[PDB]
């Protein structure tokens, strides 16, 4: 039999508060025909994920006495990959050492294994059965384990809204050095769209710049040129040059931030909010609404794809097709193994205390 | 002024400004390794560096203007071996009278000129061929390559780098060269013996 | 000859500092063929009329030197009723006793007289042409000067967007008692739509609560119950019962009380800004993006209308013939009437200085 164990928790708050670890027992001699078990290769540590548990995200795993508390429990993390270790006999879809994602929210992915049916998983290819079809690269742990939410939303944010006209037209997002943000550069530059990325300014901008250039962006300004009336003026003669509009702003910032690139737009422009800073709402200016015909819209990947199965599989395939191709590379990740010299949930904690230094991926 | 300030030539002007010297700007596309590349040219002689979308620029064109009324001078020569906007933008930034030089065309986009810089400006565009210019003209060529030379040996000239490679008898000698026209765009391509 | 006289400026700025009067003459025996003079019966003083000579509304008139000043200058002015009283040999759809108001913005109705050409006007029925065609009330004065902007955006902001369904679902609104806002309770009657006003506290509050929902209003609430917390389900609970859904907020206010409204809309919800109440911003918190798929957009019946002919006509018909059939009211306007005693442009000053007494209209 497999001992596991599971990061979680019984009431909502701060990771470093209410996270624990618990063993528990998966028994993978008693399989029911249609279930399969998996190990964890690795799973990333998503605002999301910690929203989940902080209580402030409106969708969440029940809780209950499943992996062996006393107290009704709820488990962490919504995306991951998995290899497949065992599958019962009416299984045909999945195999052993297969890799999977999962085909839904709220499975809990920050634990060592898990139970569950085969449609609770997709299969992305692992290296050895893309170097058995043709393909010129396999997926790296890291890009298994974060292609379900940035990549797809980076996508879909960018093509399913408002058509840029490739070769002229333009976006403009937030959070240029965030996951998100490094694959919308990346894409922009596959689909030929050209864009702006906003970042905060720090002594190292020369290297941050340079590093978003070579992902796709065609131009980074700091949050001080975003404020500047000086520096508008510059932005609007890009754009007017290349022949097309700024149609798209993208934001998870908020504040004024989210004024700054709003008003970068030409008219008729949208901006898609898929994320905020702590306690500070999207603001935009009564006129660019009234004279600009502004609209402020949002985005949500969980809820966009909960019943569209087949533009998830279709933005899914492409993500990886690219980077099979060598076409598209990940949003890094810094890696914590669980090697045993912490324990499970500590390594997520320090995860999430140590966000501000990038992603996050815990490994196995 | 010059764009295509990155190219062999660019450079050997720069270097020749900073000799002579004459205030330059040099006009480079926008890269990845911006700040590393404006920092070479600076070293080599160019007074600043700027821009495609910088020369395109209205917003930006005080700001050399003030550079250029601090200077005490005046901006009297373009050289263009671009075309298209580039060549534009060089020429908005030269003073009245000024003139420019097309010496090359990387894209195939024409040179293209306001109407008001030649009526209102007084500006002049003209070509230049180095094969032509010196076709009877040795004791000019003479001069000029002793110069060259005169200043390597002095250590205060330096070369516009090239990629080296060498044929050894292993890969026929035209797809050395063949390699070397398709990686034109990661700069000048030497086969060496 | 004609002496008319218009309020004009040269150069932009506060209108108690740059209005002026111009006195011009109007050659009413050299019409060309398809010209039409016309006497101004009153007009209104709007915030988009003050802003347009203040410089900060990107819709204005050219300045000219064709009222006789050696200095070019604007008229002022964009809604107002006129009377014809002359027409070219080739006009067939004016006639002199006709009343017409602007067919489009930047015209000039702060003076006594305009020539123009025909269709540089709209026919409205006169009361003795609404009387002939057998209906119950003509127009007065004010309604025919106020048709243009305030009705139609109340229309259009109800009706053009999203589609309510009729005994079922709501309309949220701030500014309930501004001009728009109690048009739009009516038009809410009068459609069927249910809706919630958003009003500021007062003394007499019960009483400005039953007066409006004798127009219309299914509830009114005060900005303190809007931001309250307590009061939120409340809220809930009527659209809940109602079997319909809040689907539309109209937004004049920003701040905390365009977030407070946004709050309560269903999910899918779409916001429209008309209006903004000096320097606040239009403050939406971004889990409504995010978690309630909330939509911020703007209006402006100038931009909409400018090539829209049909729209205008279809709307502007349905007004006239609620006023005709006493289906709609306006608000009272304080008539300020044009005498020669006293400079034209000084009662319009008076009238933008004395704003907050209630809508001015300045007759002829
Ligand atoms: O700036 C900070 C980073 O750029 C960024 C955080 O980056 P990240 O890689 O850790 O996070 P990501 O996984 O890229 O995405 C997180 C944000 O997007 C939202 N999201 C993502 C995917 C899908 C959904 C959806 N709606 O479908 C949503 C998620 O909620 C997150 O908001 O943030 C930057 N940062 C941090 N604090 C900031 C700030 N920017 C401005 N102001 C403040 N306060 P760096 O590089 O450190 O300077
Ligand atoms: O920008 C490109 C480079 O700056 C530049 C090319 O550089 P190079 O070293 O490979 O070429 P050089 O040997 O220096 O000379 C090239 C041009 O000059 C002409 N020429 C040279 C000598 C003598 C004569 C003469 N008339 O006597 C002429 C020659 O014909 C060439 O035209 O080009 C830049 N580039 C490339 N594509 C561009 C562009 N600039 C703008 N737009 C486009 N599309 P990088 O550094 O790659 O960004």
């Amino acid at each position: 039999m497999i001992t596991a164990q599971a990061v979680l928790y019984t009431q909502h708050g701060e990771p470093k508060d209410v996270l624990f670890t618990q063993s528990f027992e998966i028994d993978d001699d008693n399989l029911a025909p249609n279930e399969v078990i998996v190990k964890t290769l690795g799973s990333p540590v998503n605002p999301s994920d910690i929203n989940q548990i902080q209580g402030v995200y409106p969708s969440k795993p029940a809780k209950t006495t499943g992996f062996g508390t006393t107290e009704p429990a709820a488990p962490c993390g919504n995306e991951g990959l998995f290899e497949v270790i065992k599958v019962g006999s009416n299984v045909s879809s999945l195999e052993a050492g297969d890799w999977v994602i999962p085909s839904h929210v709220n499975f809990g992915t920050w634990r060592t294994h898990a139970l569950g049916n085969d449609d609770d998983f997709i299969k992305l290819p692992n290296p050895a059965q893309s170097k058995a079809n043709g393909k010129p690269n396999g997926l790296t742990i890291n890009q298994g384990a974060t292609i379900s939410v940035n990549p797809l939303t980076a996508y879909l944010m960018l093509t399913h809204y408002v058509k840029l006209t490739p070769g002229k037209d333009w976006f403009i997002q937030n959070g240029g050095t965030s996951a998100v943000g490094k694959y919308a550069s990346q894409i922009g530059k596959l689909l030929n769209f050209n864009s702006i990325s906003v970042i905060r300014d720090r002594p190292n901008l020369d290297e941050v710049v340079a590093s978003l250039k070579e992902l796709g962006a065609t131009q980074v300004i700091t949050e001080d040129q975003n404020n500047s009336r000086e520096f508008g003026p510059t932005i609007k003669e890009w754009i007017k040059q290349s022949g097309g509009e700024a149609k798209l702003a993208l934001n998870c910032v908020g504040g004024k931030s989210s004024t700054g690139i709003a008003r970068k737009l030409n008219n008729n422009g949208l901006m898609l909010t898929y994320g905020g800073m702590s306690f500070q709402p999207v603001t935009i200016p009564t006129s660019l609404y009234i004279f600009k015909n502004f609209t402020s819209a949002g985005f949500w990947v969980t809820e966009l794809l909960k019943n569209n199965k087949e533009l998830k599989t279709s933005t899914l395939n492409q993500i990886i097709a690219w980077y099979e191709e060598g076409k598209l590379t990940d949003a890094k990740s810094i890696e914590t193994l669980y090697d045993g010299t912490k324990p499970l949930h500590e390594l997520y904690q320090d995860g999430v205390a140590n966000s501000k230094d990038g992603k996050q991926l815990i490994t196995y | 002024i010059q764009n295509g300030g990155t190219s062999a030539v660019g450079k050997y002007a720069s270097q020749i400004g900073k000799l002579l010297n004459f205030n330059s700007i040099s006009v480079i596309r926008d890269r990845p390794n911006l700040d590393e590349v404006v920092a070479s040219l600076k070293e080599l002689g160019a007074t600043q560096v700027i821009t495609e979308d910088q020369n395109n620029s209205r917003e930006f064109g005080p700001t050399i203007k003030e550079w250029i009324k601090q200077s005490g001078g005046e901006a009297k020569l373009a050289l263009n071996c671009v075309g298209g906007k580039s060549s534009t933008g060089i020429a908005r930034k030269l003073n009245n009278n000024g003139l420019m030089l097309t010496y090359g065309g990387m894209s195939f986009q024409p040179v293209t000129i306001p109407t008001s810089l030649y009526i209102f400006k007084n500006f002049t565009s003209a070509g230049f061929w180095v094969t032509e210019l010196l076709k009877n003209n040795k004791e000019l060529k003479t001069s000029t390559l002793n110069q060259i030379i005169a200043w390597y040996e002095e250590g205060k000239l330096t070369d516009a780098k090239s990629i080296e490679t060498l044929y050894d008898g292993t890969k026929p000698l035209h797809e050395l060269y063949q390699d070397g026209v398709a990686n034109s765009k990661d700069g000048k391509q030497l086969i060496t013996y």
